[PDB]
């Protein structure tokens, strides 16, 4: 009882290793996505410039 | 403006009400932690091997433990504002860019001698030896109490004849979830009602309850657990589970609080 | 249109900034603890269960 | 109760780097457009002289 | 929020580095004495049953 | 006592490296975030030559 209670608590809490650091990696690619378009946004009212205003 | 003004506002105070609960939670966490501790120690202080001297060496532990548990009630605080030792009360977090729209929070007293952190106690006042077994006839007991809910219930528990005092104990145990038997040294059945499990005092009938008249219920928590002897420490094992489901039940409230204060930041974001 | 004063762009890809960094936080304390029920947040059965077990 | 209390503090003391750019470079391009206007309001009067006066 | 003052990740991930490093230099005590009851902080009552066996 | 007395000088005396490389870190950060600032308020007054005076 002692094995399938740490088995059944291991699916329950333990970190799967491999899908977490698969969704980690897609944060970090998201976040640098969002800086670059945000980058890229911050520009914009430069635009407003351009008409000698 | 002033609602997109309002919204900022709203979305900090989200935040703070999203901290306030994640700092109460933290400290929750070391008082469960300690809490299996002393559930760990009291299985060990309920042996046979130990000896008295053991069993004050335990109780030490235990004794420490316990004022480590009313040290991080007390102690613990959000910028001088105190959250565990039960003044927090119940304080409402505006997230809105209008005014009525807020969402209380209640933080819950967590010192060791908590009502909620324990539950009653009844010990029989017969003692039976090894050669005791429950008879023929008399071996039916019935417990009538009182949901925490408030609904009535009459567990029967039909112990089986042949059976001896711990035997009787360990089926009481499986056959209710509501309350916990156990044997003291000098074999006397304890039953210890949690009182997050039930209300109001816990009725004996039966022709085991005749056998074992168990006398009144007298009021348990963590801060009065002693494991110097066989029955104490058989008892606090129970007591210790009470509270650890008192502990891990706040814990889920003030989960799902910062799973709704989230889905606000996100709601009030768009 | 094109204006200065604000530019939802710039909202939209910070919203979209701080729901990455918020979901590499959560990777990241997953991956370092070795837990992915580290508080109620994360699971509250779950964490109920897995404390008894 | 530090790393907890820490990020309270950040929420409430620490600035946020992608909102205070992006105010940064919008009070810029309002300080370009008053500055263009400013010369184009510095000619206003200039248009007496066109009345020969 | 992309602030720089604080970093509540690696605030977490030093927690539970020492956390770690505290239970790899417990368990490197036990192995090099050959007894996990070193002190009485690793289980008191049992020290002293087995001081007095 | 020795190796107690030695436990206690490297809590007191010596460097926790994981807190120390962030703290170095975090100070580089601002300080390339002062710099930059101060480049860009080197040009400040450039905008009175944009006055015409």
């Amino acid at each position: 009882i002692n094995e399938n209670v740490n088995a059944s608590k291991s699916r329950i809490k333990d970190t799967d290793f491999a899908k977490e650091t698969t969704a980690l990696t897609k944060s970090q690619i998201l976040s640098q996505a969002s800086s670059s378009v945000l980058a890229q946004a911050k520009q914009a009212p430069n635009a407003a410039l351009s008409l000698l205003g | 403006n002033v609602q997109s003004r309002g919204l900022d506002v709203a979305v900090r105070n989200a935040n703070d009400g999203i901290s306030i609960a994640q700092t109460a939670e933290g400290a929750m966490n070391e008082t469960t932690n300690i809490l299996q501790r002393m559930r760990d120690l009291s299985l060990q202080s309920a042996n046979g091997s130990n000896s008295k001297s053991e069993r004050v060496a335990i109780q030490e532990e235990i004794t420490a433990l316990n004022d480590e548990l009313n040290r991080i009630a007390e102690t613990t605080s959000f910028g001088g504002n105190k959250l565990l030792n039960g003044t927090f009360s119940t304080k409402s977090f505006q997230i809105g860019a209008d005014n009525g729209e807020a969402v209380m929070l209640t933080l819950k007293d967590m010192r060791s001698d908590n009502r909620m952190m324990g539950g009653t106690s009844y010990v029989a006042a017969e003692g039976k030896d090894k050669d005791w077994k429950v008879q023929a006839g008399a071996n039916d007991i019935t417990f009538t109490l009182k949901d925490i809910d408030g609904n009535d219930q009459t567990i029967t528990v039909n112990a089986k004849e042949g059976d001896d005092i711990e035997e009787v104990a360990t089926y009481i145990n499986g056959q209710t979830d509501m309350v916990k038997a156990s044997v003291n040294e000098k074999g006397q059945l304890q039953i210890f009602a949690g009182n997050n499990k039930v209300t109001g005092d816990v009725a004996f009938s039966g022709g085991l309850a005749g056998a074992l008249n168990m006398q009144a219920g007298t009021a348990e928590t963590v801060d009065t657990i002693d494991v110097t002897s066989v029955g104490g420490a058989q008892q606090s094992v129970a007591v210790i589970d009470s509270a650890l489901k008192y502990v891990d039940s706040h814990r889920a409230e003030l989960g799902a609080f910062q799973n709704r204060f989230n889905h606000a930041i996100s709601n009030l974001d768009n | 249109a094109v204006n200065v004063n604000t530019n939802v762009a710039a909202m939209t890809a910070q919203r979209y900034l701080t729901g990455a960094t918020n979901a590499q936080q959560t990777s990241m304390e997953r991956l370092s603890s070795g837990f992915k029920i580290n508080s109620a947040k994360d699971d509250a059965a779950g964490l109920q269960i897995s404390n008894r077990l």
